[PDB]
């Protein structure tokens, strides 16, 4: 039920770091739990990130935990996604998301969420 | 109207960050709201008109077809002292009272004990009333707790208890949590109308502080949408209950061997589940995961203060049955 | 919750062409809906616990200071046919039975006579109980009527009752006609529940099926929007309600004289209002006015139905008057 | 909570018969209760009729009773007043209004009328 609105894409050197940005345009963005996945050329989606409305709880994903950090302010109405020593792997679109209300935490699949963003394309 | 305003404070129930306004029900998602517990009454009303119905029709046949007095108590033989200090004294003399009485009777301790036992008698009420009452108890805590493992075992928070409070309070009501709910609280108010007015002769001690203080918690946690680890107390409670019935009807119905093993697997049953699995898994969850869960917030001193009395009650409730099992043996 | 579906036709009760959509809360108005009829529940509860207090700690000394008699009743001397005939023939003989005891027994009349009084006397209630429920009744009623006179001198309806017709069912629901129905029956589940399970040693007969029918119209004339009629014989019904009680608490404190004037202007007040006044202007707005300003609806076939019901047996209890009142001359 | 608009004006010789028409643009037309007021050059506006939401009660003023009948038309959301026997005395700008869901039925004040119209100029 909120608009995302996704910047801080772009491209960068091998091992750099980058910080996403997903920005929502409503009073209701602090009562979501938001989500950050990947869309790597082929395959399908991929699970990245995500954490519930207070930040309290963060869960990341086997392959990404220990190198990216996920962070939301609710006075501004944002979610940070900071990543740290990039690998070519890392190459891929970025779309920001959010728990559809009654998807239980934890969740890791993409029906989960239903408020889509366009994404943003980061390559190393 | 604005008393009712200054005690809902957002900022003591709630979270932090958290207004009641964000919790209005709306076309997304279902909320509890405490507009939801004015059902409890009329329910409570039907589940006591139902009670007398199942034992004035249903359970006493039964009774009378398994050898229960269906007459009143005794009469006690006549005297005049102990009639006076009957009225006067007390009813129901100590060790040191009967040797009191004793010495001031010159009468032997035994026949003043039967007399006073006698008088006990025609002031309790007849055992066909109460085995009628057990049954039905045991009836809806069976149902109750029946239910209870239905509805927990295919919900998420049963096996990890993180997940009562890592959405909270955003958490959506389904019709079965409801349900739950105020089924539950329509039994206390149900066991509320029988014990305050149905008969006046009865006792209002540990046992009314006890359903006071539930359908306290029971309230609180609804209105504060604290419900997916009420579900938890509320099933964990109610495992031991529907075997202290049973052992009530085998011990009315002249069946002591029965009884013995009843109050016994109702004695293990009890202490692991109100003594061991209580403090390491509700108080584990309410104390800890609640706190670096949902952060620090004013409701919570109160909360965990309650549930901690109701563990002392249970403990006490342990001791009146750690002596009695040991005759049991 | 199909089957509620089903009983809420909207053919049925509201009037044609109209909808309970229709009757939607909004920001224009408010209407009364059913859901506002379950805080009686509550309500009722706080006033049963009000009528406890006020029977136990403040109509009791008042009692005890007029000289009321605080014991229970006397004992009847023994007998072992007139109690095996009391336990198992009757305890109310009329004069055919005293006749049949007297000539079995081989005793005076007016000694049986005197016994089983003493009997029932022994099963009935003490008068200290009596006189603080009469009491409770008294203030109950006497600050019900004087809310509704209140209440009804500033209405536009009281003096015009084809008011109550003309914008029907589109009439907003005020503060004062909210809480005068609610208040009604809360009253009247208080009632309920000292009736059903506070003693079962009472009678279930007249004035039951007198209860439930008020319960009934009161319920289903909120949920209508009838209440602008409703509120007329709420009012009109606790005139005379409230010097009965008087009169009892009179005859209970040995005042005889006050008790025969208070039950001569109970006959007075009762006869006019619910024999004189409400034919000529309740039944008359209902089947008349009604007819011609609302048209055909089939609802109307019942609740008039009621009402007449309603009428006999208050006629009944005219009859149960007209007699005594020839005594009290 | 409805628009009005109003139709049937014009200028008829006397002792005449005119049909006023006041349409309402919504599905609530049915629920209140319509009036028709006049204004005549100079004093100020006055009462001629209304009528509830079924129609089946009608009440006119003391001076127009018994020429002026005002009907309605909830199948066409619509109301109607026929003038009977016309006078000079009635020439006068014609509103339509509504009770606005609080006045008591048989008020007779412009303030107990909320929905009002443009109106329309008879001459007799
Ligand atoms: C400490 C040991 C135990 C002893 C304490 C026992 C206290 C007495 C408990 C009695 C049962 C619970 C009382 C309330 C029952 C009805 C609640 C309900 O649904 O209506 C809420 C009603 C309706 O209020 P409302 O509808 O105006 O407010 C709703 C507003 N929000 C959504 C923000 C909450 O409110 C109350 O009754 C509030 C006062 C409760 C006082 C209870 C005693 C203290
Ligand atoms: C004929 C002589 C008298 C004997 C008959 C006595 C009948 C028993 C009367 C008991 C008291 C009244 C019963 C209902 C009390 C609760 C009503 C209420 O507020 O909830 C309505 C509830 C809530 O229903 P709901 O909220 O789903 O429906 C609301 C929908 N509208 C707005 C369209 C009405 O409904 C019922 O309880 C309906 C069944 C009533 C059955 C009563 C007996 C027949
Ligand atoms: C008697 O020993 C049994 C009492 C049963 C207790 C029922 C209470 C259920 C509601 C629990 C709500 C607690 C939530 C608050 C935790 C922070
Ligand atoms: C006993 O004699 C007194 C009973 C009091 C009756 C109270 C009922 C009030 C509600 C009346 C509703 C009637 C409206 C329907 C008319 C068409
Ligand atoms: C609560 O909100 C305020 C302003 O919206 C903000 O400054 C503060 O950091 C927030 N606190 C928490 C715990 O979210
Ligand atoms: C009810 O409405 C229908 C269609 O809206 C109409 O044909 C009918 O005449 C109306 N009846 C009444 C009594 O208003």
């Amino acid at each position: 039920q909120v608009q995302l609105v996704e910047s801080g894409g772009g491209l960068v050197q091998a091992e750099g770091s980058l910080r996403l940005s997903c920005a929502a345009s409503g009073r209701t963005f602090r009562t979501y739990g938001m989500g950050w996945f990947r869309q790597a050329p082929g395959k399908e989606r991929e699970f990245v990130a995500a954490l519930n409305w207070s930040g309290s709880s963060t869960y990341y994903a086997d392959s990404v935990k220990g190198r990216f950090t996920i962070s939301r302010d609710n006075a501004k109405n944002t979610a940070y996604l900071q990543m740290n020593s990039l690998k070519p792997e890392d190459t891929a679109v970025y779309y920001c998301a959010a728990l559809r209300r009654k998807a239980e935490y934890g969740s890791r699949s993409i029906a989960d969420f239903d408020s889509w963003s366009k994404g943003t394309p980061v390559t190393v | 109207a604005g008393i009712l305003a200054w005690f809902w404070n957002e900022r003591f129930w709630l979270p932090h960050n958290v207004t009641w306004a964000d919790l209005k029900n709306t076309e997304e998602a279902t909320f509890p709201q405490a507009e939801d517990l004015y059902l409890a009454f009329p329910l409570a009303f039907c589940i006591f008109m139902v009670r007398l119905i199942f034992e004035r029709f249903v359970a006493k046949p039964c009774a009378i077809a398994l050898n229960i007095q269906a007459n009143g108590p005794q009469i006690a033989p006549p005297n005049a002292i102990l009639e006076k200090v009957f009225t006067a004294i007390t009813k129901h003399p100590d060790e040191k009272r009967l040797e009191g009485l004793s010495k001031q009777l010159d009468w032997d301790v035994r026949s003043i004990q039967r007399w006073f036992r006698q008088r006990r008698n025609q002031e309790k009420p007849s055992t066909l009333t109460r085995f009628c009452e057990s049954m039905w108890r045991f009836s809806f805590y069976l149902y109750v707790f029946t239910y209870g493992v239905r509805f927990l075992k295919k919900t998420p928070w049963l096996w990890n208890t993180r997940h009562c409070w890592y959405n909270y309070p955003y958490q959506p009501l389904t019709t079965d949590l409801h349900y739950y709910y105020i089924l539950e609280l329509s039994f206390y108010w149900s066991l509320m109308f029988s014990q305050f007015t149905d008969i006046k002769r009865k006792d209002f001690g540990i046992m009314f502080l006890h359903h006071l203080v539930s359908i306290f918690l029971i309230t609180f946690s609804y209105v504060n949408n604290m419900a997916r680890v009420g579900t938890l107390v509320l099933c964990l409670h109610d495992s031991a209950d529907a075997l202290l019935e049973a052992a009530k009807m085998a011990n009315y119905a002249k069946f002591q061997k029965m009884c013995d093993l009843l109050f016994v697997m109702f004695a293990v049953v009890f202490i692991t589940t109100r003594l061991g699995i209580f403090p390491l898994w509700v108080l584990n969850t309410t104390l800890f995961e609640s706190w670096e869960i949902v952060g620090p917030y004013p409701s919570w001193w109160v909360f965990n203060l309650l549930l901690l009395l109701v563990q002392g009650l249970n403990c006490f409730w342990s001791y009146l049955i750690v002596k009695i099992a040991c005759k049991a043996v």
